[PDB]
């Protein structure tokens, strides 16, 4: 579970993301798609050129998904009930990918937000990322 | 693989004794029961809603067999399961799309069911041995992706 | 989150288990020391050898506490909060092995209650150590 | 590793550019905060009671230059990393017996911090050699063990 530590932790950084989550999400999926390309055969429907437009319009939809999960710190399941519910019953991504987009996530901000990219911080986005992940994961079967 | 002659010896005559038909289509029902999402490449199959009807489904059991088949077939090449599997291991990447990770999972069932079969005969150190194969055939099935 | 159905399947199967469970207990880890050696890492101290009393011991410790969790199905949480505690604070193993040691746990059930360890019960009990393995590794951080 | 050559000299281009004694306390820091589980081989470094007792703990700093010193050697030998780790493979598991997925915890934790320090020249492509590299240092350190 997250501390109010690392509520407010999670609210700060994410906060200086502001306008660039989009972008940073782009990022982080590429990042994913170059280290981890096993995570490709969930988009063979994509064009996983460098800078796709699908590749963009996806992360959007992904930092979305996140902010929206910053702003419902304290109700994160109900927050994103329908995410866990797709997740589970139509796209059924493998578990252990997640843990890779995470990852990737971590790096993006990491080169990002050097300033805010404390120790700490870290910690807190750490357990954020796997408690998104749990939620998301949480219907599976 | 990484086999001692001990453990090739193992492997090889408990498997001797395998009823592919039978282990392949228990393997991979079980799989599409244990890990649902599995079941995203087998639409077409049919009705996988209840155990009973993935147990059931003859395009499930005729599918296990050919993929123990192909698995069989890898025992008898465990210097080089790299080269025996490139072309499925293409396959899989670039036309069937299919994770890795689901040949862990399958490795993982089939243990399951090898002790399930065998009770006793399924001892401890034939398991590490067959641990040791399933490990090493889903090594070489992802090997190709990229 | 486990289902009626689920609970019903793992209260059950463990129900056969019987007098047997200590015994069961003890061929899992052997049967995890030889198939993932890594896990021999956390007991550097115990004489793993074939029929240790050490193992054997500890075997009964682990099956018993299954045998608490099936008993609490409903109240796992609290059921295993002090084993949540020492393994989060004390032993600190990594959560990688929690797996292992479950997929021990099914492969020795298998191989013991072959009539009862159809594919239901399998992804049930699959399910229940998964949610075992989720409570003790709560308190992490 | 399956190092491209134009992999091999991106890993060596950003290496020139690190302060192994710094970074090498920097990841090693990290990792005891961000997996304070990590910290159980640790308990005679004193006080890593808070992120700020364990990023300055002159113990956590002096640790981190050694083990990312190993690291540096390594980088010197990336055609024979089985090799160059053999020892120190033994000695993690038969004296300190350190669980090989601590590696691949701070394989992660080093490549964040590359990304920190490096901003936008840890490209994703940069980062994709990286892994790689983490990743058959990990695979090296674990192979004696036993
Ligand atoms: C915590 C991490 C994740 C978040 C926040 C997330 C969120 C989302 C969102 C918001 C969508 C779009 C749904 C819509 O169309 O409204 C989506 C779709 C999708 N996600 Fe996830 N996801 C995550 C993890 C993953 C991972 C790790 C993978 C696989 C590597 C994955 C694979 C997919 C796929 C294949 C789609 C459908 C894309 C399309 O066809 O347009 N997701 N995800
Ligand atoms: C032991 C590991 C495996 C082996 C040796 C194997 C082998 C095979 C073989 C021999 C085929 C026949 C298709 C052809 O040759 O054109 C096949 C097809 C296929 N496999 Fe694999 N397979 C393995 C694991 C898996 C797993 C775990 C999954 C998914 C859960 C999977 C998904 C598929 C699919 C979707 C097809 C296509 C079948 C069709 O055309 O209807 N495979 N595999
Ligand atoms: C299925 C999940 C597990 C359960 C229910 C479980 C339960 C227990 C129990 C009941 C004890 C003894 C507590 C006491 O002495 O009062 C224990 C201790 C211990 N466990 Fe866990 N355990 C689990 C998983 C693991 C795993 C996967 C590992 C490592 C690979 C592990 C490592 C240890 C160690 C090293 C000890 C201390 C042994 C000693 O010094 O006697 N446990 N666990
Ligand atoms: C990149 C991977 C690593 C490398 C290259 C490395 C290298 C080294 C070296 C050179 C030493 C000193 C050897 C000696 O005392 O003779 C050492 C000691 C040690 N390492 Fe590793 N290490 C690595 C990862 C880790 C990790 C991740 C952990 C724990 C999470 C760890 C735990 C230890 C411990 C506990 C010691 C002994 C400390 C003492 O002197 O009391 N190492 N390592």
């Amino acid at each position: 579970m997250l501390s109010p530590a690392d509520k407010t932790n999670v609210k700060a950084a994410w906060g200086k993301v502001g306008a660039h989550a989009g972008e940073y999400g782009a990022e982080a999926l590429e990042r994913m798609f170059l280290s981890f390309p096993t995570t490709k055969t969930y988009f063979p429907h994509f064009d996983l050129s460098h800078g796709s437009a699908q590749v963009k319009g996806h992360g959007k939809k992904v930092a979305d998904a996140l902010t929206n999960a910053v702003a419902h710190v304290d109700d994160m399941p109900n927050a994103l009930s329908a995410l866990s519910d797709l997740h589970a019953h139509k796209a059924r991504v493998d578990p252990v990918n997640f843990k890779l987009l995470s990852h990737c996530l971590l790096v993006t901000l990491a080169a990002h937000l050097p300033a805010e990219f404390t120790p700490a911080v870290h910690a807190s986005l750490d357990k954020f990322l796997a408690s998104v992940s749990t939620v998301l994961t949480s219907k599976y079967r | 693989v990484h086999l001692t002659p001990e453990e090739k010896s193992a492997v090889t005559a408990l498997w001797g004794k395998v009823n592919v038909d039978e282990v392949g289509g228990e393997a991979l029902g079980r799989l599409l029961v244990v890990y649902p999402w599995t079941q995203r490449f087998f639409e077409s199959f049919g009705d996988l809603s209840t155990p009973d009807a993935v147990m059931g489904n003859p395009k499930v059991k005729a599918h296990g067999k050919k993929v123990l088949g192909a698995f069989s077939d890898g025992l008898a090449h465990l210097d080089n399961l790299k080269g025996t599997f490139a072309t499925l291991s293409e396959l899989h990447c670039d036309k069937l799309h299919v994770d890795p990770e689901n040949f862990r999972l399958l490795g993982n069932v089939l243990v399951c069911v090898l002790a399930h079969h065998f009770g006793k005969e399924f001892t401890p150190p034939v398991q590490a041995a067959y641990q040791k194969v399933v490990a090493g055939v889903a090594n070489a099935l992802a090997h190709k992706y990229h």
